[PDB]
């Protein structure tokens, strides 16, 4: 089975270097050519590198402009990529594949890339604040309500409902990268506008990269 | 019948290498083999498997090869994938057996067995039961590859990586067809 | 250099039904095109290789035909598993380059989203930053159109929104549409409305608030 183990990616800040390892087996790593293939947040595959087998011969995309390296080890059934002087546009999900023009990525589960995020903010926490359901923008007996997780780095935070007890109807959105270099989410839940006075709605917001949980208690607007 | 000889082998040939053995004059019980419950596949298209060895042919071709489990699929009338178009092809008239059973434990290898080998590219598809050695330099760019490998010019042969810790589909598996030709000719090869 | 386009970039489809997705390259490049399968988060798959030829693996619902400029990935019966992106790719030169990929939805009948509208709450007034919040609950397809009016002014360049994935149980999709504004354009203004164009819309729908109200 053509095993290939990516690592090294993480928080990079611009400017700043990078080097990707791509661990091989299960095929004889000198008959291929080998490729590095990006894939920026939810944007499709981009071929960014092209190595021969006895490395006499390397490739690349003009729009890199030089930054990347490719370099292979072929006694240790190894692939890298140096990545220098590295620009905001970089952060992608990074794979490595066995080339021979057509690409053989990975078999599962071994073969799932490395996430480079390159970005000039430090990591903080998220704010959490309540996305309050009102009594007029209702609908049919059933009202919204939510949390806003604002303000935050890395990737990701994990959302859940009274602590798990409420799971019918939560919508935890993708986050979104604000201006600030922050992200942004947002998780909603629809309940029976019935039983608002009675039932106690909590959002746990946990961002394990800040060392951070909050809980909170979203109540219904009342003026 | 020397079936022996095939089944019980020591060595096989590689696909894109299959072996053919002619098999002549000689008194042939199948129903040994299919009753014996020791393949784990055995489809025969054509002729009825149970008990109609009452037939005699001219010849009767015995093809022996190794791929692995998710290419087993593919020895089967009109089927189209890597091993169909480039390795082994079978027509659609096919009046005949296939059998394949699971070599795992006599293919494999610790570090893998990179010994058998597969025909990954070619310019046209294989005509049924063609046989193709050309160790021509594969083009899949503008530039013609004078023979040598290099930018857009691979090795048309490449190796199978069959370490024993794989998944069953990804397991080598030991592969004979058997092929009978009823010619104008005098038929021998009875039951 | 070599340019991929694929059509129709997304395709809505249901469980056996018939698929097909085209390719087509900027200039010839003989049969060297390769067809790949991506899930959501997972790494790519080889599917399809010399136009037409199966990878060993893959299952024999999946065809392609082609050559010279135009390419065609064909799935015969379309089973549960089938549903991701796909990209298509060319392997005849340098750059290597793919198409943009067309992902293939599940197909149901039209459904009216439902709307709401949220003010910045007061802790993030105190915060100096208005974040109004604009939900567009269980919806089909997935297109969508959202406008901000801040007193029937319309807004652009200030909001930004995301979708979640189609529903394991419904097929339906969810969007959110968040409009940021300092405290004080926020503390400027009364009516803030958020307009929805939808498939399933008979007319466009407005929901709207004023500010401090309740
Ligand atoms: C192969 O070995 C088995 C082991 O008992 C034997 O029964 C059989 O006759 C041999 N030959 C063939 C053709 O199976």
């Amino acid at each position: 089975e053509v095993q290939l183990v990516e690592s090294g990616g993480g928080l990079v800040q611009p400017g700043g270097s990078l080097r990707l390892s791509c661990a091989a087996s299960g095929f004889t790593f000198s008959s291929y050519w080998m490729s590095w293939v990006r894939q920026a947040p939810g944007k499709g595959l981009e071929w960014v590198a092209n190595i021969k087998q006895d490395a006499s011969e390397k490739y690349y995309l003009d729009s890199l402009k030089g930054r990347f390296t490719i370099s292979r080890d072929n006694a240790k059934n190894s692939l890298y990529l140096q990545m220098n002087s590295l620009r905001a546009e970089d952060t992608a999900v990074y794979y490595c594949a066995r080339d021979l023009g057509i690409l053989w990525f990975g078999d599962y589960p071994w073969g799932q890339g490395t996430l480079v995020t390159v970005s000039s903010a430090s990591t903080k926490g998220p704010s959490v604040f309540p996305l309050a359901p009102s009594s007029k923008s209702t609908s049919g007996g059933t009202a919204a309500l939510g949390c806003l997780v604002k303000d935050y780095f890395p990737e990701p935070v994990t959302v859940s409902w009274n602590s798990g007890a409420l799971t019918s109807g939560v919508h935890t959105f993708p986050a979104v990268l604000q201006s600030s270099g922050l992200y942004s989410l947002s998780s909603v839940v629809t309940v029976p506008s019935s039983s608002l006075g009675t039932q106690t709605y909590i959002c746990n917001v946990n961002h394990k990269p800040s060392n951070t949980k909050v809980d909170k208690k979203v109540e219904p607007k009342s003026c | 019948c020397p079936f022996g000889e095939v089944f019980n082998a020591t060595r096989f040939a590689s696909v894109y290498a299959w072996n053919r053995k002619r098999i002549s004059n000689c008194v042939a019980d199948y129903s040994v083999l299919y009753n014996s419950a020791s393949f784990s596949t055995f489809k025969c298209y054509g002729v009825s498997p149970t008990k109609l060895n009452d037939l005699c042919f001219t010849n009767v071709y015995a093809d022996s090869f190794v791929i692995r489990g998710d290419e087993v699929r593919q020895i089967a009338p009109g089927q189209t994938g890597k091993i169909a178009d480039y390795n082994y092809k079978l027509p659609d008239d096919f009046t005949g057996c296939v059998i394949a059973w699971n070599s795992n434990n006599l293919d494999s290898k610790v570090g893998g067995n990179y010994n058998y080998l597969y025909r990954l590219f070619r310019k046209s598809n294989l005509k049924p039961f063609e046989r193709d050695i050309s160790t021509e330099i594969y083009q899949a760019g503008s530039t013609p590859c004078n023979g040598v490998e290099g930018f857009n010019c691979y090795f048309p042969l490449q190796s199978y990586g069959f370490q024993p810790t794989n998944g069953v589909g990804y397991q080598p598996y030991r592969v004979v067809v058997l092929s009978f030709e009823l010619l104008h000719a005098p038929a021998t090869v009875c039951g | 250099d070599i340019q991929m386009t694929q059509s129709p970039s997304s395709l809505s489809a249901s469980v056996g039904d018939r698929v097909t997705i085209t390719c087509r390259a900027s200039q010839g490049i003989s049969n060297s095109l390769a067809w790949y399968q991506q899930k959501p988060g997972k790494a790519p798959k080889l599917l399809l290789y010399a136009a037409s030829t199966l990878e060993s693996g893959v299952p024999s619902r999946f065809s392609g035909s082609g050559s010279g400029t135009d390419f065609t990935l064909t799935i015969s019966s379309l089973q549960p598993e089938d549903f991701a992106t796909y990209y298509c790719q060319q392997f005849y030169s340098t750059p290597r380059t793919f198409g943009q990929g067309t992902k293939v939805e599940i197909k149901r009948t039209v459904a009216a989203p439902s709307v709401f509208i949220f003010p910045p709450s007061d802790e993030q007034l105190k915060s100096g930053t208005a974040s109004v919040v604009c939900l567009l609950n269980n919806f089909y397809p997935r297109e969508a159109k959202v406008q901000w009016k801040v007193d029937n002014a319309l807004q652009s360049g200030n909001s930004q929104e995301s979708v979640t994935e189609q529903d394991s149980k419904d097929s339906t999709y969810s969007l959110s549409s968040t409009l940021t504004l300092s405290k004080a354009d926020y503390e400027k203004h009364k009516v803030y409305a958020c307009e929805v164009t939808h498939q399933g819309l008979s007319s466009p729908v407005t929901k709207s608030f004023n500010r401090g109200e309740c």
